[PDB]
């Protein structure tokens, strides 16, 4: 044997590992490495738009801290 | 007394699914009116600040309105923390 | 002007309406109505009606499955008609297509009042509201208010549904 | 014809839904709440015949808020003149209207 | 703070549109610059076309469909 | 925008698979190969003839029961209202009427298929 | 970069689907005191590749009496919908983050039936027509109960967002609160994916091949791919809905491994059920769904509406 | 030549795919089919070779004629053979299908299924054992392996 | 008015024309009725969404509900008509004159 069924199962598992993992990595690669922002409501979208406007490079994930208040 | 007992026994022998369904529906109808936490659910719903609390223009005749959030006046969610 | 996605969707909506209104075999009419339902769902999604569009799509999908079964039961023929197998059906389809073409041309090329009023087009994006607030969706709140504001509506709707079940049972009895 | 059972009993069977400026959930306002409020308060108690004439300004403003025909006409005229002036090369749009602006929060 | 910033941003956009309209429409004989379409003199919340009329299509797209299309 | 791209990609992949399946292999189509299948023999009648539905009444009832789903889906949002008593009463009343409809059709032999 | 993500979602699903067929053949074999494919490659690992290559190099045929447009359209719709229905699944992050993912999934499920219906009708054969009508009956049987079960379960979640299901089951699995509905839900999935004991649309022992009797080579392979993809997808949805994996924001691979293992367990349970039981009669399925599942589902919906109000346990995010 | 090498490799690939996945039609006539049922039984497990029965002729690759072919049945056999898409193969199993066998001199029996359809493999026996049938299918696999369709096309 | 409003109103007009001009099958006319209801749903939804009339968001759903009733009603009648004639052709419904 019954463990001879295991190899094929393993292959399937490996395939099923690819999507979610990939998504996570891609979500980190295009969002500064910090977990792509979720905007289910218009308040979160407004926060994202303000972040993009004040980033200075048209990228919401470029975060400005207290070093920007001179 | 005995007639209902025999009817319930026959139903449990023949249609257990219907007996369970009717029991669950009856409990769902009855129990909420006897619970003390329904008031707590209503108060929890009322305590969620969806919109901005617009301040009132002071006229010197509101002893029960705070001038600052940390002032003792106004509603308190101290009950909610322990709940 | 901005990609006129909503205009393309509404044009496909009208095309599907022409498709099922020229009345081919009810299989293809049901297909056209399914297409129109999906595209109208897309339109409403683009205007911010996620729940309403998804619900109308679901409801019409179920209704069209029932309609397909009923067509195979009691609305079939030896050679079911398509839009090109009949002079009448093809003529109606073409007439609807060119009527939509003419209406669109008289709309976006000049300002003319067809039936109700006139306008210039300019794409839907102009007439929006730019409202910036909220931790909820106004559509969801307005729909959920049915159980707190619309008690009367719930009562009449439930009564009509129960009466409709009784009514179909009464009608199909026969004898 | 219209037996006003609601008014006789004070029930509010469907009057909560008749107008846009009437107690929406979470105090969410309509897009044209102020205009409708102004028109309704203008026309209250004077009858339809008098309200049609003496409250025409409020209703015109309310309809303009609803459908925005005049605003679209003005915007179209401005854009048409801009395009005409740009085709002959007499006008140039400012940098903040071309995508090179300095954004503010 | 967001409210104050929103008022300042809206007013700045409207003033920029006003100045551009004043420059553009100088030749039309019977045109008043900044003339309202409402009889009332109270403040009216700007419509999307008024704010983004004289701007690029990308800004218009982000303003209109930016939130809905974000997933 | 992303969902449109995803839908286009999926439909394109399926259509490309169909195109490959129809243009790559060698085709030898003759009248006997493409005839309808009835396990050894020519069908007596047409497949476009009427096909009786013995569950037609249940099919109609499905239409009415499908809209109770529309009425009941906003319940998670309705549970957040302040007047929970009215909302609970209305939801329970709607479900009770649905159950009564089911019971009425059940007791009138409406769920039995036509013979 | 989003297209890369779409491809990294869809291609592994197809690869997973291809291997799923191999696993079922082996699992069925070992449950039947045999081995299953163990010759084509080591342990039959090359068997799905050989099957795909054989199917896509064989001649497809257009029936003379068939309606060509719908005949071609139906498999494309089936496979495209099967691929589309994976995009809102949080693993732990979704490719498409929707406010209403459950309702979208319901609507796409409802649209998926029309591939079966239109293939059966456009084949212009009697067995295909019987299979299509059986599909109509199956949908009428399961749809309302499935939707009400979903609503009752999600009353504890607070919204229709799939990712919120991770937060809802942070400390305990939802099954421990809704194990009755779960059982019914499981059965509904078996009826939704046309799987044994509810494999009536195909019905090999009764209708030869049912709706897809006239399909050969590539379109038939596409129908098979869509069906197996739907099986895996529905088991993944069940695992997300009822067996909540703990999510670490800095280590999402742990969630991915947990979720994949739970999904594989549910799929193997499907294969086990196919190996264990006879087939329902398609009127008995409707009687089961409308006379046993529907009353309990309505009563449990009532109970699950009343329960959070009774105990003051209403979830957030109106 | 590069082209000859390419077509040879492609022939190898397609032949491997076609012989590693052989789907016979669910089709039997007489006692021989019982032995065919014993070839799918656990002891021999034909599915372990990639051989799966499929009911639809459109989804099948191999016709195994397991049993006597009568005159009343010949049109049906020819019909369900014609409805098999190509490439297709026929295996004649047992004496009755091979040449008539015990009923060769009857008024109602076709004297061999090769009068109706072309035959690739003849499996002798009355009935052939399940192992003999398995040998026949493996020989058919080898014969398919010997195919050179693309090389023939390239050399045209 | 946006061009989308004109497209939706034209869809309603087309569905009404399709209903008013009968071919043989009654099912086609029922489908035209359903299309009319769908166009009404879309139009009302667009108006209510644009005006941000919150409480009116439940109005379209109610519409759908009664649409279903109408649909069911029509199908019921169709069954009986077929049972009398073996066909759903409207030319068999001529026992009554004016
Ligand atoms: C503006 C004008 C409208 C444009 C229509 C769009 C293209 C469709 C027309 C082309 C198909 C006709 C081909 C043909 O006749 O024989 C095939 C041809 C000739 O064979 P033949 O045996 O000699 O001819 C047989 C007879 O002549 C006749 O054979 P038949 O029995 O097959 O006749 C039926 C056929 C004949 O066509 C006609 O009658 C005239 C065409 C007008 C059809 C338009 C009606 C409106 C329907 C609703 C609106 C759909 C969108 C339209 C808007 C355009 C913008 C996208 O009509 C159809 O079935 C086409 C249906 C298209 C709808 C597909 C959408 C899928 C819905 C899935 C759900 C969606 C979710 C929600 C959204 O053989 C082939 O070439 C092989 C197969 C080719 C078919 C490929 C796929 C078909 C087209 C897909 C639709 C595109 C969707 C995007
Ligand atoms: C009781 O008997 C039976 C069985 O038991 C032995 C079965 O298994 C069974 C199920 C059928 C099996 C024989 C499985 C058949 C295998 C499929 C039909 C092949 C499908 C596989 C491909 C088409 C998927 C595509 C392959 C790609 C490599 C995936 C990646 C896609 C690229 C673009 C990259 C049936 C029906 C049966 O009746
Ligand atoms: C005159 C003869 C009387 C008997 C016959 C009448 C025939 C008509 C059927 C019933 C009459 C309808 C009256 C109910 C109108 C609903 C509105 C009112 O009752 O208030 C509601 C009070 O709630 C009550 O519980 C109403 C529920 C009672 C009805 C349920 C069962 C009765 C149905 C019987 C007939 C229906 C068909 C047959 C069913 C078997 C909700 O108000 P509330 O929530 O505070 O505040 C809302 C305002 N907010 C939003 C700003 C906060
Ligand atoms: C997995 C997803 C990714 C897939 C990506 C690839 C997608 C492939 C899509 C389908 C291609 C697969 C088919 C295999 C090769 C194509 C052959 C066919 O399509 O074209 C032939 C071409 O035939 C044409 O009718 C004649 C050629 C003349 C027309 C070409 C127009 C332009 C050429 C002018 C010459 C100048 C060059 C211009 C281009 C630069 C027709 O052959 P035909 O016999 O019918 O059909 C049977 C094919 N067999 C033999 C392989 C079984
Ligand atoms: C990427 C997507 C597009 C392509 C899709 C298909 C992908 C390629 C398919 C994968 C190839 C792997 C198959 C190779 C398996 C051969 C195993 C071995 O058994 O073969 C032996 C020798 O091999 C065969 O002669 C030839 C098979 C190898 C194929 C040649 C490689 C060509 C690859 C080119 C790929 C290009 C795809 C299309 C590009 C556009 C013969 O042994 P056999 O008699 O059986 O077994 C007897 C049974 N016993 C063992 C129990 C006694
Ligand atoms: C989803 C998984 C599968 C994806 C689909 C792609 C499958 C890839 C298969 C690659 C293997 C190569 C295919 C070769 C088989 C082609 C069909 C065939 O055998 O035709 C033989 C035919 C015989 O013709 P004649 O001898 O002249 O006439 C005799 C009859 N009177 O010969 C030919 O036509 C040669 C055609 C060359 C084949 C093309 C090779 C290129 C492969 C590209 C694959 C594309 C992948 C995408
Ligand atoms: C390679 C060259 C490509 C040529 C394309 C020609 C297409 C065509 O119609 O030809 C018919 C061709 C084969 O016919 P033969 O010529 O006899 O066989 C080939 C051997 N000579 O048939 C096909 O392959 C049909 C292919 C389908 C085209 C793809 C477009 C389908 C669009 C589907 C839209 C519906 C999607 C529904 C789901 C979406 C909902 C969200
Ligand atoms: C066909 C099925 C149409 C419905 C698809 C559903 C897509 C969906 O639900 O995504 C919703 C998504 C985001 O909404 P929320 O979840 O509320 O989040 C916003 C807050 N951040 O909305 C969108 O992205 C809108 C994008 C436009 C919708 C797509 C419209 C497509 C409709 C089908 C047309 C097909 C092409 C035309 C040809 C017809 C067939 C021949
Ligand atoms: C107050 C609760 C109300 C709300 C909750 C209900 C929720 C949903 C439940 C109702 C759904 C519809 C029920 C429809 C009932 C139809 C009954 C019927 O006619 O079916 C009989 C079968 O049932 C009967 O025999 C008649 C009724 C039998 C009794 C059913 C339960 C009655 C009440 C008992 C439960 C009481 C409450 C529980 C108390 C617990 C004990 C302390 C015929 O069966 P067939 O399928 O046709 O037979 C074919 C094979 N021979
Ligand atoms: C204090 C308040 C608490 C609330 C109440 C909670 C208590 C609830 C008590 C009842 C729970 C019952 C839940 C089950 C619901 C349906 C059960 C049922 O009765 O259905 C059967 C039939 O159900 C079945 O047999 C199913 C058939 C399909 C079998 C397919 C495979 C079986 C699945 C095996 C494993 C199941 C794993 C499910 C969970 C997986 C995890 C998600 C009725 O059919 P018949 O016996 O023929 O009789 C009808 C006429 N009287
Ligand atoms: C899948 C499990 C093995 C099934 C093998 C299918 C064989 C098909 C032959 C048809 C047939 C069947 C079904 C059969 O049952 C039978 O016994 C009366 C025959 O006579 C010997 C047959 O010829
Ligand atoms: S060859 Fe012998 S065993 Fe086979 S079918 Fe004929 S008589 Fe029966």
């Amino acid at each position: 044997m019954w463990f001879e069924i295991l190899p094929g199962i393993a292959v399937m598992a490996a395939c099923l590992f690819i999507p979610g993992m990939a998504t996570a990595h891609i979500h980190k690669f295009t969002n500064g490495g910090k977990e792509k922002r979720v905007a289910h409501f218009s308040y979160q979208w407004n926060l994202m738009e303000r972040d993009r406007r004040i980033s200075g490079v048209n990228r919401y994930h470029v975060t400005k801290g207290l070093e920007n208040i001179d | 007394a005995g007639r209902i007992a025999s009817f319930l026994k026959n139903a449990w022998a023949k249609e257990p699914v219907l007996v369970a369904s009717f029991a669950i529906g009856g409990l769902a109808i009855i129990l909420p009116s006897l619970s003390p936490y329904t008031n707590y659910a209503i108060r929890i719903n009322r305590a969620t600040p969806y919109n901005y609390p617009v301040p009132l223009r002071d006229d010197g005749n509101m002893p029960d309105v705070p001038s600052h959030p940390q002032d003792p006046q106004g509603p308190s969610l101290e009950w909610l923390k322990n709940l | 002007m901005t990609m006129y996605i909503a205009f393309i969707l509404s044009t496909i909506f009208v095309i599907g309406f022409v498709g099922f209104s020229s009345k081919p075999s009810p299989i293809y009419g049901g297909l056209g109505l399914i297409v129109s339902g999906g595209v109208g769902c897309g339109i409403v999604l683009n205007f911010g009606g996620s729940f309403l569009g998804l619900m109308v799509f679901l409801i019409y999908l179920g209704g069209m499955l029932v309609v397909f079964g009923y067509t195979t039961a009691m609305a079939t023929e030896m050679y079911p008609e398509v839009w090109v197998s009949n002079k009448t059906v093809f003529g109606a389809f073409v007439s609807g297509l060119m009527m939509e073409f003419c209406m669109v041309y008289y709309a976006l090329k000049e300002e003319e009042v067809e039936i109700i009023f006139k306008f210039n087009g300019l794409g839907d994006w102009v007439i929006y509201d730019t409202g910036d607030s909220g931790f909820f969706s106004e559509e969801a709140m307005g729909i959920a208010a049915l159980y707190s504001y619309g008690t009367w509506l719930v009562i009449v709707t439930g009564w009509s549904l129960l009466i409709g079940v009784v009514v179909i049972m009464e009608i199909t009895r026969g004898n | 014809p219209f037996f006003d059972v609601q008014k006789r009993l004070g029930l509010d069977l469907d009057r909560w839904m008749t107008i846009q400026s009437a107690e929406q959930p979470h105090k969410i306002p309509g897009r044209c709440h102020a205009f409708e409020k102004e028109w309704i308060e203008c026309a209250h108690g004077i009858g339809g015949i008098r309200a049609e004439k003496e409250c025409k300004i409020e209703f015109d403003d309310f309809v303009e808020c609803l459908l925005r025909q005049k605003t679209m006409k003005r915007l179209s005229a401005i854009k048409r003149q801009r395009d005409k002036l740009i085709k002959e090369g007499k006008y140039t749009p400012p940098p903040h209207h071309l995508g090179k602006e300095d954004p503010r929060p | 703070l967001f409210q104050a910033e929103k008022d300042r941003r809206v007013l700045q956009m409207l003033r920029e549109n006003l100045e551009e309209e004043a420059i553009i429409m100088k030749d039309v004989p019977d045109w008043k610059v900044g003339e309202s379409v409402f009889h009332t003199t109270r403040w009216v919340t700007p419509m999307m076309g008024e704010l983004y009329g004289l701007r690029t299509n990308e800004e218009i797209l982000s303003a209109t469909y930016g939130f809905i299309w974000y997933t | 925008m992303n969902i449109m791209l995803t839908l286009l990609t999926n439909v394109t992949l399926a259509s490309l698979l169909v195109l490959i399946a129809f243009w790559l292999p060698q085709l030898n189509a003759y009248s006997e190969k493409t005839s309808p299948y009835e396990c050894g023999f020519d069908p007596m009648g047409s497949a476009r003839l009427p096909f009786s539905m013995k569950f037609f009444l249940v099919a109609i009832t499905f239409l009415l029961f499908d809209l109770e789903i529309a009425l009941l889906l906003p319940l998670p949002w309705a549970s957040q209202t302040n007047n929970l008593k009215t909302m609970l009463t209305m939801a329970l009343f709607l479900l009770i009427l649905l159950a009564a409809s089911l019971a009425y059709e059940w007791t009138q032999k409406g769920l039995e298929w036509a013979e | 970069m989003f297209m890369i993500n779409i491809l990294s979602l869809i291609i592994p699903i197809l690869l997973a689907v291809a291997f799923l067929t191999l696993v079922e053949r082996k699992v069925l074999g070992y449950m039947q005191l045999r081995k299953g494919p163990n010759v084509v490659g080591p342990y039959g690992l090359l068997q799905p590749i050989a099957d795909a290559l054989k199917l896509f190099t064989k001649e497809p045929l257009r029936p003379a009496t068939s309606s060509i447009s719908m005949f071609i359209i139906a498999p494309i719709l089936a496979l495209s919908l099967a691929l589309t229905m994976w995009v809102p699944l949080p693993m732990p992050y979704p490719l498409i983050n929707m406010n209403l993912g459950v309702l979208f999934m319901l609507a796409m499920s409802s649209l998926a039936v029309y591939s079966i219906l239109w293939s059966g009708w456009a084949s212009n054969s009697k067995y295909a027509l019987i299979g299509a009508l059986r599909a109509v009956a199956q949908t009428i049987s399961y749809e309302v109960t499935l939707a009400i079960i979903l609503l009752s379960v999600l009353l504890m979640n607070g919204s229709y967002t799939l990712s919120t299901l991770i937060t809802t089951q942070e400390h305990i699995w939802m099954i421990f609160t809704s194990w009755p509905l779960a059982m019914m839900w499981f059965i509904s999935t078996l009826a939704e994916t046309n799987r044994a004991p509810f494999d009536l649309t195909e019905g090999e022992s009764e209708l030869v091949s049912g709706f897809n009797v006239e399909y050969a080579a590539g379109p038939f392979a596409m129908f098979f791919m869509a069906e197996y993809a739907n099986i895996i997808m529905m088991n993944a949805f069940t695992a997300i809905l009822f067996l909540g994996a703990s999510h670490d924001p800095h280590t999402p691979e742990l969630y991915t491994i947990n979720f994949v293992l739970k999904t594989l367990a549910l799929t193997i349970t499907f294969l086990w059920i196919r190996a264990s039981y006879p087939r329902f009669r398609y009127d008995q399925l409707m009687h089961l769904l409308w006379k046993s599942f529907l009353p309990l589902t309505l009563a449990l919906c009532m109970w699950h509406i009343s329960l959070p109000i009774m105990t003051a346990s209403i979830p957030p995010q109106s | 030549s590069r082209g000859e090498y390419v077509v040879a490799k492609l022939d190898d690939l397609v032949n491997w795919a076609r012989r590693s996945s052989l789907w016979p039609m669910t089709f039997g006539l007489a006692c021989c089919a019982v032995e065919m049922m014993h070839m799918a039984a656990p002891r021999y497990d034909m599915d372990r070779f990639g051989v799966v029965f499929r009911a639809s002729p459109r989804q099948s690759d191999v016709m195994i004629v397991a049993g006597t072919l009568t005159n009343k049945m010949a049109p049906a056999l020819r019909k369900v053979y014609d409805q098999m898409p190509e490439p297709r193969y026929v295996v004649s199993m047992g004496s009755c299908a091979n040449g008539g066998g015990y009923y060769h001199y009857s008024y109602s029996v076709v004297r061999g299924c090769d009068r109706i359809v072309p035959v690739d493999i003849y499996v002798p026996g009355c009935p052939p054992t399940a192992e003999a049938l398995l040998y026949g299918i493996l020989q058919l696999q080898r014969k398919i392996k010997r195919e050179k369709r693309l090389r023939i096309w390239y050399r045209r | 008015m946006p061009l989308v409003y004109m497209n939706i109103i034209m869809a309603f007009a087309i569905a009404l024309a399709g209903l008013l001009m009968y071919r043989s099958h009654l099912m086609s006319s029922l489908l035209c009725l359903e299309g009319m209801m769908l166009s009404l749903f879309i139009m009302s939804t667009l108006i209510i969404l644009n005006t941000h009339f919150t409480l009116a968001n439940m109005m379209p759903i109610i519409l759908l509900v009664f649409a279903a009733c109408e649909a069911a009603l029509g199908l019921s009648l169709l069954v009986m008509v077929s049972n009398t004639y073996g066909t759903d052709y409207v030319q068999n419904l001529n026992l009554l004159q004016c």
